[PDB]
């Protein structure tokens, strides 16, 4: 087994397509354990402006209560065989999963058919999840990392509605009402938008006769969204009161198509990340991350790669004081375009190592591998196979993350976010001075 | 005195747009012409009085000097 065999050996991800449009797919293991859920295509994304946080309501009631099984009764099934329960909302993406035992898929099924299809949108337990959602939102205020990430969002994709956040404003959440959430949920949980994938000890062909003896009345056989603009922007939210300083700045990355995000988080896993609890500190490669932990510029730092269907992220967040904004800008951006301009073959072949094992720790698990099928069928359009993803890293080299990185950070206008003492962060001429080099 | 410890100031958000994305000249003259007039009109009845007094002894002090090397008759 040198490991190129082991990736063969990896079991495959049979899809089928029910006469719904339901895109019914399932891998097969030997784990005692499942995984089954749905994901759908609702999000934020897909709502307007006052629609925004729907899609996190209709989540939040899908739990407590359908038409079949009132209130806790459906809550009574799920740990009385011990599944666990459990659902999240991403701006484009929305899904329900119940982890089970092997021998409880018919059961689970029927209970996830009966959570999207026949819900309850009950209007007192509509007025008593109002509040919980409004409690919710002011924790949220208090994540220093969401706000920063949700103000890169705004300060980005201004004027689309990607610049939604996922909960919503919180005078929708109090104007919106039963016939919103209805409509809302008639509208977004269509059949074709829906793939139910399954992960773990089961079998295909009884996931698809389940499926079938279930979710056969969905929908027969629209908002399909519009291409939203990248706008390089920045958001201030000075508040000095703030212990530390959250910083986000990313540039008009690919989408879940457009190959180029293969090399790109190959740059991206050449920057690493770091904390103040690491391990080797002043000694790993990133030398981002070994100037941080040698003179303790910051606590943390990140770089993400969120991608939506036809635009994306790609950059940086940091979290640090409020004297070492300025030095970690500098940094990170010298950083970057010393990838762009001289990205050497030793650091090409540890970020192909490092994505190789991304790839593959991250698939471990049967949560993992069903979140993975039911996100890849819905953004590539097929689950791709952990070879395919071996062969597009192998091809990846100096020259190829050069010219990528050329493409989507030299010279570019980048979204800033910073939350908190922020007075050192440079001004986004500044910036985007940083964003090109004088000797190239 | 250097950026990071100048001062204290909270809930305060700004939001700005990157130089390429935003014209250099909004507007220059259809807003410029009417701020124009309105600054001008503002400090006109300020500026004015003290250099209309310099022009008119200007002329007084010039012409009184002419006239007064005038033969004079006498
Ligand atoms: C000429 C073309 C450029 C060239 O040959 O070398 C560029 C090269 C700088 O390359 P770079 O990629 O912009 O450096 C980025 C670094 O992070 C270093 O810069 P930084 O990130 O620390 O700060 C960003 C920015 C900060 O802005 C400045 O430093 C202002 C530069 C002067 C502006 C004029 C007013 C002040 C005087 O730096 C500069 O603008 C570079 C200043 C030095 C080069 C220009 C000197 C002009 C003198 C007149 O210049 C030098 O290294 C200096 C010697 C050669 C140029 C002068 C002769
Ligand atoms: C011995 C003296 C040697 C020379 C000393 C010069 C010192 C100033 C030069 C540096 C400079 O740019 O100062 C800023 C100053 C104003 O900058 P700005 O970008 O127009 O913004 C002014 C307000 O923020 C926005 O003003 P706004 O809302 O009225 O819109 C812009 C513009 C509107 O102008 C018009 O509508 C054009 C009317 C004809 O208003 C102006 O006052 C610009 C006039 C430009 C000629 O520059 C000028 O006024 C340019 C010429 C300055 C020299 C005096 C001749 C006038
Ligand atoms: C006279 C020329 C210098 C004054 C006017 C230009 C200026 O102040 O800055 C622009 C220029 C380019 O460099 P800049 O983008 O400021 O910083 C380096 C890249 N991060 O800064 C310069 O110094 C440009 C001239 C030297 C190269
Ligand atoms: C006061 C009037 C302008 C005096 C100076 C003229 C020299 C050139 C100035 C310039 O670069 O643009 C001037 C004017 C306004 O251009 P602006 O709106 O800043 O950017 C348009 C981008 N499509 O754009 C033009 O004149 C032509 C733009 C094409």
């Amino acid at each position: 087994a040198t490991y190129a065999q082991a990736l063969q050996s990896v079991p495959e991800t049979q899809v089928s397509q029910l006469d719904n449009g339901l895109r019914v797919a399932s891998e097969q293991s030997s784990q005692p354990t499942c995984t089954v859920g749905v994901w759908i295509d609702a999000g934020s994304r897909y709502e307007n402006e006052k629609n925004n946080g729907a899609g996190y309501f209709v989540e939040h009631l899908a739990f407590k209560g359908t038409k079949n099984r009132p209130g806790s009764a459906l809550e009574k099934e799920v740990e009385s065989m011990g599944a666990h329960l459990n659902a999240y909302s991403t701006r484009e993406h929305t899904a329900y999963y119940i982890k089970a035992l092997s021998k409880d898929l018919p059961k689970a099924v029927e209970l996830l058919a009966d959570i999207v299809q026949n819900c309850s949108l009950e209007d007192s337990q509509i007025e008593k999840e109002r509040d919980v959602i409004l409690q919710e939102l002011q924790e949220n205020d208090s994540s220093m990392r969401d706000v920063v990430f949700d103000y890169l969002h705004a300060t980005a994709f201004q004027g689309t509605p990607l610049a939604q956040s996922v909960e919503g404003p919180s005078e929708n959440v109090r104007k919106l009402s039963r016939a919103d959430l209805t409509e809302y949920v008639s509208q977004h949980y269509k059949a074709p938008r829906m793939v139910l994938a399954a992960a773990g000890g089961v079998e295909h062909r009884q996931l698809l006769d389940l499926a079938q003896k279930h979710f056969s009345s969905l929908s027969g056989t629209v908002p399909a969204f519009t291409p939203c603009r990248f706008t390089g922007s920045e958001i201030r939210h000075r508040d000095d009161a703030l212990p530390l300083a959250h910083v986000a700045i990313a540039v008009e990355g690919p989408g879940w198509a457009n190959p180029d995000n293969v090399p790109l988080q190959v740059a991206n896993a050449i920057i690493g990340h770091y904390d103040s609890t690491y391990g080797g500190g002043t000694h790993m490669s990133s030398t981002l991350a070994s100037v941080a932990a040698t003179r303790k510029l910051c606590q943390s730092f990140q770089t993400f790669n969120i991608c939506y269907a036809e635009t994306g992220l790609l950059g940086a967040h940091f979290v640090c004081d409020n004297m070492s904004i300025d030095d970690m800008m500098f940094f990170l951006q010298g950083q970057w375009m010393r990838l762009c301009t001289s990205a050497t073959e030793s650091e090409v072949v540890r970020g192909k190592n490092i994505l190789r094992n991304a790839l593959v720790s991250h698939l471990d698990g049967t949560t993992p591998v069903c979140e993975d099928i039911g996100r890849s069928l819905l953004t590539y359009g097929r689950r791709i196979p952990l070879a395919e993803w071996e062969s597009r890293i192998a091809e990846v080299d100096a020259s190829v993350v050069r010219e990528v990185c050329s493409k989507y950070f030299y010279d570019q206008c980048p979204a800033v976010a910073g939350l908190g003492p922020i007075e050192q962060l440079p001004d986004y001429n500044r910036i985007r001075s940083g964003m090109f080099w004088l000797r190239f | 005195r250097e950026f990071g410890h100048l001062t204290r100031m909270r809930h305060v958000i700004t939001y700005s747009l990157s130089p390429f994305e935003q014209r250099a000249f909004p507007h220059y003259f259809t807003k410029g012409i009417p701020n124009v007039l309105r600054r001008t009109r503002a400090c006109i009845l300020r500026v004015a009085p003290p250099f209309v007094v310099f022009y008119l002894v200007y002329t007084w002090g010039t012409q009184e000097f002419e006239k007064s090397k005038r033969k004079n008759p006498a």
